[PDB]
């Protein structure tokens, strides 16, 4: 993970 | 925002057969009168998720088929129903590549692997090992000339190298992808990863160096190698670079272990014209005439349909690129690879930079490519 | 808005 979204 | 009912919206590449694919699509309308416009956004595959539902999405998402298990399990795509008469048509391994939870979720277009690709003049006889590529480069650069530049941006292209002493990305357990068990910081990816980090660290590489840099250095004849799929032959051609397609140099005397992709189409299933894009994709691309008119203008590796991948089989370069396929893997499409891809690009890039360690950059991949994540980010 | 992120 790490990252963010939201997808 | 653009898809309209009636009409196909697809989104492919910029590097892909963009322009033979918008000739099957004016067949298409000619056809049925539904116009298909081809775009070719910039990250289209970041970009899908969040425009798909409401947003100016496309009808039909181009892609290699490891982002779709995530779309998928985000209700993105439609499912999709070819009859077993179709099926028949493309290699079965193609449609495994597609199926997620038990459902298939695109059409397989075509297998796309990594080779080493080389330009005779500078270079008749290929190395067959990395090892021999810091001598090959001082030799080169006595010339004027360098070894071999190739993307280290995208972990696509590093990975082949990381994965040859044995690094993984999820252990394959019981039957399915052990999402907790990643392979990334072991001792064949370190051995693998150090290797790269020193042929940059005594400058045969350039840690900068990424996809339109090295394409331009081939195709100018500067770099005697480069690493690539088969939609670069095009610009190489154009080139008038006497180039050869080959098997990539072993690790430790093990073939280097590509991720393939298999080009793959997705439905947009908020689309008002999944039945037509159903249509295009079985009826006008998957066939001997659609692909030929998106081979003709990109390659695209050895096709999934049988009857074409026969006729192109004849040819060296797609000989090399299934030699190279076969000493790799087809991705897994699990959601969890997005985090994966991630995970390994920062690695890639801390440890080239020197802003860490490779054994640090590896732990840390290692630590949150098996974090635990939902379906909608993290 | 609506988005997230992080960029
Ligand atoms: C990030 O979002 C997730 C929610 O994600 C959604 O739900 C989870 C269950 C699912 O697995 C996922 O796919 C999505 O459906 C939250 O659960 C996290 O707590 C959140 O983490 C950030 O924000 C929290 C506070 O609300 C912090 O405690 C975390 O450290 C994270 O912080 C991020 O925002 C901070 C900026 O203030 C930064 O430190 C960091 O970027
Ligand atoms: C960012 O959102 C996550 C996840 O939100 C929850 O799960 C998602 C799926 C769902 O859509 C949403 O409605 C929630 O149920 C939260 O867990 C994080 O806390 C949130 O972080 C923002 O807000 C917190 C404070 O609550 C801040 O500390 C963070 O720094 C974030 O704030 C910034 O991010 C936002 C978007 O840019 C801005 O509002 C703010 O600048
Ligand atoms: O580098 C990580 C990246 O690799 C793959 O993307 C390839 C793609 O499959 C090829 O078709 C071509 O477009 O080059 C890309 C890499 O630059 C994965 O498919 C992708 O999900 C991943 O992020
Ligand atoms: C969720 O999945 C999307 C599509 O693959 C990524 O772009 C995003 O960064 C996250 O991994
Ligand atoms: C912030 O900026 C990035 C880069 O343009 C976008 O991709 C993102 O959607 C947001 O607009
Ligand atoms: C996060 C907020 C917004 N991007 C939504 O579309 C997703 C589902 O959750
Ligand atoms: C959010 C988490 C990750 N995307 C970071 O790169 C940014 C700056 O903040």
């Amino acid at each position: 993970x790490x990252x963010x979204x939201y997808y | 925002m653009k898809i309209e009912e009636g009409k196909l919206v697809i989104w492919i590449n910029g590097d892909k057969g963009y322009n033979g694919l918008a000739e099957v699509g004016k067949k298409f309308e000619k056809d049925t009168g539904i116009k298909v416009t081809v775009e070719h956004p910039d990250k289209l595959e970041e970009k899908f998720p969040q425009v798909a539902a409401t947003g100016d999405g496309p009808d039909i998402i181009f892609w290699a088929h490891d982002r779709f298990g995530g779309y998928a399990q985000s209700g993105l795509l439609a499912e999709i129903t070819p009859d077993k008469a179709f099926q028949d048509k493309l290699y079965p391994f193609t449609w495994d590549a597609v199926r997620y939870n038990g459902k298939l979720i695109a059409y397989p277009i075509a297998v796309e692997a990594l080779s080493l690709i080389y330009n005779k003049d500078l270079l008749p006889n290929p190395p067959k090992t990395w090892e021999e590529i810091p001598a090959l480069d001082k030799e080169l650069k006595a010339k004027g000339k360098s070894a071999l530049m190739f993307n280290l941006q995208e972990p696509y292209f590093t990975w082949p190298l990381i994965a040859a002493d044995g690094g993984y990305a999820f252990k394959y357990e019981n039957g399915k992808y052990d999402i907790k068990d990643v392979g990334v910081d072991n001792a064949g990816a370190k051995a693998g990863l150090t290797f790269l980090v020193d042929l940059i660290k005594n400058k045969h590489m350039n840690a900068d160096t990424d996809y339109s840099i090295a394409e331009a250095a081939f195709n100018k004849g500067e770099t005697a190698m480069t690493i690539n799929g088969p939609w670069a032959w095009s610009n190489i051609d154009t080139s008038k670079v006497n180039y050869g397609v080959t098997v990539l140099p072993t690790f430790k005397g093990q073939p280097s272990k590509p991720f393939v992709g298999v080009l793959s189409a997705g439905i947009n299933a908020a689309s008002p014209n999944k039945e037509l894009a159903k249509e295009f994709l079985e009826n006008y691309l998957l066939t001997d005439e659609g692909l030929e008119a998106v081979n003709k203008d990109k390659p695209l590796g050895a096709v999934a349909l049988k009857s074409y991948e026969e006729e192109l089989a004849k040819d060296p370069r797609i000989a090399a690129t299934m030699e190279n396929a076969q000493k790799g893997e087809i991705m897994p499409n699990i959601p969890q690879m997005s985090a994966f891809w991630y995970a390994v690009r920062t690695a890639v890039i801390n440890a080239a930079s020197g802003r860490q360690t490779v054994d640090e950059a590896l732990k840390d991949a290692q630590t949150n490519a098996a974090a635990a994540a939902g379906c909608k980010x993290x």
